[PDB]
């Protein structure tokens, strides 16, 4: 229920960067969505550990569903907060927080 | 609106949505772990088993 | 005098086999833990 | 400075006097070099006749420290304290009837470097040219901070458990594999020993010297990795401990950002340095 | 005669290099009935051209100034060797003399002779920094005389070889620390020496990380300054379908063509991943096959490497080699990739420059050779227990003692062993010298040559100290003579390459651009605005950050660290409160270092509350508390921009560490085919943590070989001759049959390309640096103009171009004098 909430979260404050020039706010919102994809990857492995107090065992469906929901927000996340930084300067006039 | 109007922006978003959407599906379905102790057909969930 | 020069160095080992054979004894080279005990029983060779 | 009451010496300062006393001191690095240290407390006629001998380059030198003291610092400080150091030991080892001050006998050969100036100008040069590697010294220092902290949090007190014998406390290994961590019912490694059992009260791998137990240890295991010195010795013994997929992440980025990365900016800042020595040396 | 002599000393030079040990009786009679007659031809062209052009001219030149040495030595060697010449190593070494005859061959090439002029003044000036490094080595191996000497009496039967006993060993063991090889081991020697892990008996330590660093950076100094001052009279004295569509297509089925060829089973003839992984590769090759009838049709170098990885694929649905041919794949991306092209073409243009200096040093390494093999031919045998000293010696059983008692015992049957790394001939002594150039168990070597007894017996311990010798010298001129002027030579090549000034500071004015600062209006957020930016709020949150590492740093094992890290995870939350209340979340992310102290905050809450819950009833989110003293680098100028000015070197050349990649990937797949099927041993070098069973375990053992580990050891396991693994596919009764040969073409190259490309990788990137590397930092630089810009915001709070020209009168106050 938390990672939940942050995907929530997440979920609005992308929804708001799109309106009134709000564009540094998809810069938080990716960390969220990580976040978010972070807990259910322990949360995962909460269950692992289950699995590995009680024979056989198997998975089949939702792991590689769960997997990949993870692999997904964790790496968009982090695409998402990439592609919103500006840029590395790669020049000596060019730095950060500039003049658009 | 040079990282908004971008493809490459709009196309994370997407996997985004589809990765929320994927991860609401995964807790919902409870079937991610069978244990056979070895008629006896168990499905593990985080919710309810 | 059965002299025995033990282990692994770099001391000098003259003196030693002069004390051997000045009096009558005899000189023996202990390396290691499997030359221990062939050495110690070729004493009874010079004694017969 | 003084009236000529007691600087009547400096006329023979000028004669070939430092000739001689280079020669005394390269008889007196001889005399180092043949002493044999033997252990727990003994000695051969050698080293008796050799802490003769030191006396007559004690008074010699301190003799030399007496005149120039009294004709008239920069490179004289060294010899000062060199000679204080002899005395104080010598008096000091005589009046008992420890032996960490002999140790200090090994800054003689220093007293080369003030005899000959060629040698001064180029350790002169050597120091003048480590100044701009201080902010890489700094980033060295930083980052075996933070990765020996990440390790600390990670593997600690993780390497403490190994296969014995059953029933004994012999260490269970095979012919060229040296001791390493164990696991039981664990992500780690089982060891395939028949009478092996796994348990702990390990002191640790390299004889308890190699662990991230506290700061001071996981600093120095983490500076032994960095040479990349046995580097991969540390990954498998905490493959061993604590499992195979994690790890690699905190040891192969350790080398990538540790030594590599750390050796392309020395290298880039000296070979800058040389660059722009040679480029002001050529104006003139 | 000019060709006469290259003839004749070809000659003498396959002879030379003809001698190994037991050799046939007709060929020792061939080698020394051939010594007379090219003896004998040596000294009729010293007299014929003697007579050529006189007495007087002919010492002129050294080159034949030491041919009357050569032939008087000669002539003196064959006068003594007819005498009662006892002493068979000083036969050895006479004959050693004569391998001098091979500095004939350095005399015949015009390059060889032109580049000596400004070495030898070189050498000659900085022999006063060489005399400096080695009082540096003589007073460290003072200093371990006196803190180690006579300490390694320990009760055991292990053999501590490096150790400070005399001064020649100490000698060895300082210089073996300095080559940093094994340089640990001596350390936990003299750690165990003292009482052992405890507080005084680690410090010793010390003494190792000063002999280390500080042994190496001088060392580093002085040679590579050598390479730079030679290497600038280098440079002195010589000058005086078509749509993109398609192509991306093709690339990105290369690609996972390539990481198809990656992850496969090399043990299993038929496993469950095997057939997918074949339906993939056809699948693929439908698709490959289709892209060279749309070109063939509209066309007539590189699609022959395309129609030549087509046709290996298709034919194949010894014979299992084509197999091996199918690591071509990546290859093709070189033609659709341009940067790819000429970065090839530039690594190829450099390894053509480098061709004067690679012939010497392989030259060089070729003598060095023979002379071992008359220093250690047949010296380098051994017995299972060093009691037996002749390989008729060395037969039946023989007692092993486990950690040294003497009422535990294993029997073992004992066999002359032959050492791995030997100087049996010529070949062997050049892979044994090779090991030892890279310093990879090269102390091995020196204790093994140490106690070389004679031609066929076995060790004595500490026989003959002085071959030492042998091992330092051949360490001094190749392993950091002349592998300082290789990196020289491309730093100096790449700097021809690569007013300015004026150029730099015009553009760099024309192209500039105002940054925002973002003073807020509204004083009741002005308040905290001007509270959170005054340089005491960030000492005092730069003060905490110390103190919270402190407290990382404090624990150990076997709380009071929980209330400090909520404490810590609490003040910071303030903090991120604080700024987002003073910025209005504007100017807060719009700033990359508040980005990274948000992510590190709400780390740090999440962190704390999974602590809570776990005990009101996962490891690494304990990480984020140590990353916030990162954010120090927002306080160190210095760091933050020689880190910037780097990154963006490394961001810049995404091609050059593009061909590292792809060296590792097409290696660990042709290790994966070739040394898949060795069983993993304890106590050998392929085990369950160093294989080729998998692209991740080939990929870290290959990235293990290019960090300088026991890679020899390595290429010893995998040749020909080890158990195969149990679940792979054999025919019964052969066991012992997988691994190849090959391993020494594998690794040996491995290392040079490995050694070579990741050279370039560490010049390019300098090359971008060297406006920044070679700064004068008084006359100009881009920090006061980056300053100036700085005061500039600060009385522009909006960028809004320019502002009222009385706002620049105030800037003009601020500006020093170095700007204005
Ligand atoms: C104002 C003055 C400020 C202070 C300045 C002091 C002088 C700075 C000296 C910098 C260190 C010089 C290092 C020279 C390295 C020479 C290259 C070498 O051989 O070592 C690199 C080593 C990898 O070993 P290598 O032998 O290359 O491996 C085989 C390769 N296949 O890889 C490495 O070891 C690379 C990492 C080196 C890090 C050195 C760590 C110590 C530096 C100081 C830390 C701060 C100390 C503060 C007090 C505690
Ligand atoms: C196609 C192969 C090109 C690269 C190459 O060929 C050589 C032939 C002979 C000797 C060296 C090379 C070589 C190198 O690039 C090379 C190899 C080594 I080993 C090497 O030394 C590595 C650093 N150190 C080892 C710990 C010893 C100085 C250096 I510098 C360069
Ligand atoms: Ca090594």
């Amino acid at each position: 229920v938390f990672s939940l909430g942050f995907l929530i979260m997440g979920t609005i404050c992308a929804l708001m960067a799109f309106r009134k020039k709000r564009d540094y706010l998809l810069r938080p919102a990716s960390m969220f969505y990580v976040f978010a994809g972070l807990c259910l990857f322990v949360s995962l492995e909460v269950m692992r550990q289950s699995v590995k107090r009680m024979i056989e065992y198997y998975y089949s469906w939702s792991f590689a569903c769960a997997c990949a929901a993870f692999v997904l927000l964790f790496l968009g996340g982090i695409s998402l907060l990439l592609f919103s930084l500006p840029r590395m300067p790669q020049n000596p006039w060019e730095s950060c927080m500039d003049a658009e | 609106m040079s990282p908004t109007e971008a493809p490459k922006v709009r196309v994370t978003l997407f996997c985004i949505l589809v990765g929320i959407v994927l991860a609401m599906t995964a807790v919902v379905s409870d079937h991610w772990a069978v244990l056979s102790p070895h008629c006896e057909a168990a499905h593990f969930g985080l919710w309810r088993i | 005098v059965f002299t025995f020069s033990v282990g692994q160095h770099n001391y000098d080992r003259g003196p030693i086999q002069w004390m051997a054979c000045e009096n009558k004894g005899y000189y023996y080279e202990i390396p290691s833990i499997g030359a221990i005990r062939i050495n110690t029983q070729e004493y009874l060779d010079v004694l017969g | 400075q003084n009236p000529l009451r007691k600087a009547c010496i400096s006329i023979v300062e000028w004669k070939p006097f430092e000739t001689i006393i280079l020669l005394t001191i390269f008889a007196n690095c001889v005399a180092l070099a043949v002493y044999l240290p033997m252990p727990e407390d003994d000695n051969n006629s050698l080293n008796l006749g050799l802490e003769k001998l030191e006396y007559f380059f004690l008074t010699v030198f301190s003799i030399e420290a007496a005149m120039k003291i009294i004709a008239y610092s920069g490179w004289n400080v060294l010899d000062f304290i060199i000679v204080f150091l002899g005395v104080f030991t010598a008096i000091l080892e005589q009046v008992n009837v420890v032996k960490a001050l002999r140790a200090f006998r090994v800054l003689r050969p220093l007293r080369l470097v003030s005899g000959v100036p060629s040698l001064q100008v180029v350790l002169n040069s050597i120091f003048k040219a480590m100044l701009p590697l201080f902010h890489i010294a700094l980033l060295v220092l930083f980052m075996v901070i933070i990765y020996a902290i990440i390790g600390l949090e990670l593997f600690k007190g993780k390497m403490h458990k190994t296969c014995y014998y059953i029933g004994t406390d012999i260490v269970a290994t095979v012919e060229n594999e040296k001791p390493s961590p164990c696991a039981r019912t664990g992500s780690g490694r089982p060891c395939t020993i028949n009478g092996s059992e796994c348990r702990g009260g390990w002191p640790g791998p390299n004889h308890g010297i190699t662990h991230f137990d506290n700061f001071g240890f996981s600093m120095l295991t983490v500076y032994q990795c960095i040479t990349m010195e046995g580097w991969t010795d540390v990954l498998y013994w905490v493959n061993d401990a604590i499992g195979n997929e994690w790890p690699w992440i905190y040891f192969v980025t350790l080398i990538l950002l540790g030594s590599f990365f750390i050796l392309n900016l020395v290298l880039g800042v000296l070979s800058g340095e040389f660059t722009k020595e040679r480029e002001k040396a050529k104006s003139r | 005669f000019y060709w006469l002599v290259i003839l004749i000393v070809a000659l003498n030079t396959l002879s030379i290099a003809s001698e190994h040990h037991n050799q046939p009786l007709w060929l020792t009679h061939l080698q020394d009935i051939a010594n007379r007659v090219l003896l004998s031809l040596f000294t009729i062209e010293m007299l014929l051209k003697m007579y050529g052009l006189g007495l007087r001219q002919y010492f002129m030149s050294i080159f034949n100034r030491f041919d009357c040495f050569v032939v008087c030595s000669g002539i003196l060697e064959l006068l003594l060797v007819e005498s009662g010449a006892m002493t068979p190593l000083g036969i050895s070494v006479l004959r050693c003399i004569r391998l001098l005859r091979l500095f004939k061959i350095t005399k015949y090439w015009t390059s060889l002779s032109n580049l000596v002029a400004s070495l030898l003044n070189s050498i000659r000036s900085i022999a006063s920094l060489l005399l400096l490094l080695f009082l540096f080595i003589i007073i460290f191996a003072l200093l371990g005389m006196q803190l180690f000497g006579g300490r390694y009496d320990f009760e055991d039967t292990e053999v501590r070889r490096s150790n400070f006993d005399n001064f020649p060993q100490a000698l060895i063991s300082v210089f073996q620390v300095l080559t940093g090889e094994d340089w640990n081991s001596v350390m936990y020697n003299g750690i165990m020496a003292y009482g052992g892990p405890s507080y005084p008996g680690v410090l010793v330590c010390i003494y190792f990380i000063i002999l280390f660093v500080c042994g190496n950076y001088i060392l580093l100094n002085v040679f590579l300054a050598i390479a730079v001052d030679n290497l600038a009279e280098a440079e002195s004295l010589t000058s005086a379908v078509n749509a993109t569509w398609f192509t991306n297509f093709i690339l990105l089925f290369i690609l996972l063509s390539s990481a198809a060829l990656a992850a496969e089973d090399p043990i299993r003839a038929e496993s469950v991943r095997n057939q997918i992984l074949g339906y993939f590769d056809i699948a693929f090759t439908s698709v490959f096959t289709v892209e060279i009838v749309l070109k063939m049709t509209t066309y007539g170098y590189f699609n022959i490497l395309d129609l030549l990885v087509v046709a290996v694929s298709l034919i194949s649905m010894v014979v299992k080699i084509l197999r091996v041919l199918r690591v071509l794949r990546p290859l093709r991306a070189i033609n659709r990739a341009k940067g790819l092209k000429h970065v090839v073409q530039c690594v190829f243009v450099a390894i053509r420059t480098i061709g004067n200096i690679v012939l010497v040093t392989t030259l060089l390494q070729f003598m060095f050779a023979c002379i071992g093999v008359q220093l250690f031919k047949g010296k380098f045998f051994s017995c299972n227990d060093l009691s037996k000293m002749t390989e008729e010696e060395c037969r039946g059983y023989y007692y092993v003692y486990k950690d040294g008692d003497p009422t535990q015992m294993e029997l073992r049957p004992r066999q002359w062993i032959h050492n791995d790394f030997h100087f049996d001939n010529v070949l062997s002594a050049m892979m044994s010298l090779f090991t030892v150039s890279t310093f990879e168990g090269w102390p091995q070597l020196l204790y093994r040559a140490i106690d070389s007894n004679e031609e066929d017996m076995g060790p004595v311990y500490n026989n003959r100290v002085e071959m030492a010798i042998f091992f330092i010298i051949y360490i001094i001129l190749i392993a950091f003579f002349m592998m300082n002027i290789f990196v020289g030579f491309v730093i100096v090549t790449f700097q021809e390459q690569g007013d300015k000034n004026q150029r730099q500071c015009v553009q760099y004015a024309l192209k500039a651009r105002p940054l925002r600062c973002y003073i807020p209006k509204n004083p009741y957020q002005y308040q905290v605005w001007y509270v959170v930016t005054s340089s005491y709020f960030e000492y005092l949150m730069f003060a905490l950050i110390m103190l919270n590492t402190i407290c990382l740093g404090m624990q150990h094992y076997h709380h009071i660290s929980d209330i400090l890290n909520v404490a810590f995870t609490i003040i910071f939350t303030l903090e991120m409160i604080l700024k987002l209340l003073a910025f209005k979340a504007r100017g807060y992310f719009g700033d990359p270092w508040n980005v990274f102290d948000f992510l590190i905050v709400i780390g740090s809450i999440i962190d704390v509350i999974l602590s809570e819950i776990d005990t009101f009833l996962s490891a690494f989110f304990r990480l984020f508390r140590v990353m916030r003293l990162i954010k120090l680098l927002s306080r160190a100028e210095g760091v933050r921009t020689l880190l910037w000015t780097f990154i963006k070197s490394f961001q810049a050349l995404p091609y050059v560490a593009l061909l590292i990649v792809m060296l590792f990937f097409i290696y660990a797949v042709i290790g994966m085919q070739m040394f898949g099927k060795i069983a993993l041993v304890d106590g050998t070098q392929i085990n369950r943590n160093n294989n080729f069973q998998t692209f991740p375990q080939a990929v870290l053992l290959l990235f293990r070989c290019a960090t300088g580990e026991a890679w020899q050891e390595i290429l010893l396991a995998c040749s020909y001759g080890k158990l195969c693994d149990p679940e792979s596919d054999y025919a019964p009764g052969e066991e012992y049959t997988c691994g190849t040969n090959f391993a020494y073409y594998y690794f040996i190259s491995f290392y040079m390309l490995c050694a070579f490309l990741i050279i370039n990788l560490f010049v390019a990137v300098i090359m971008d640096n060297f406006d920044y590397l070679t700064r004068d930092w008084s006359i100009l630089g881009p920090h006061h103009l980056d300053e100036f810009k700085a005061i500039w915001a600060e009385y522009d709070p909006e960028a809004k171009g320019r502002i009222k020209h009385l706002d620049v009168v105030t800037l003009l106050r601020r500006i020093q004098p170095p700007l204005g």
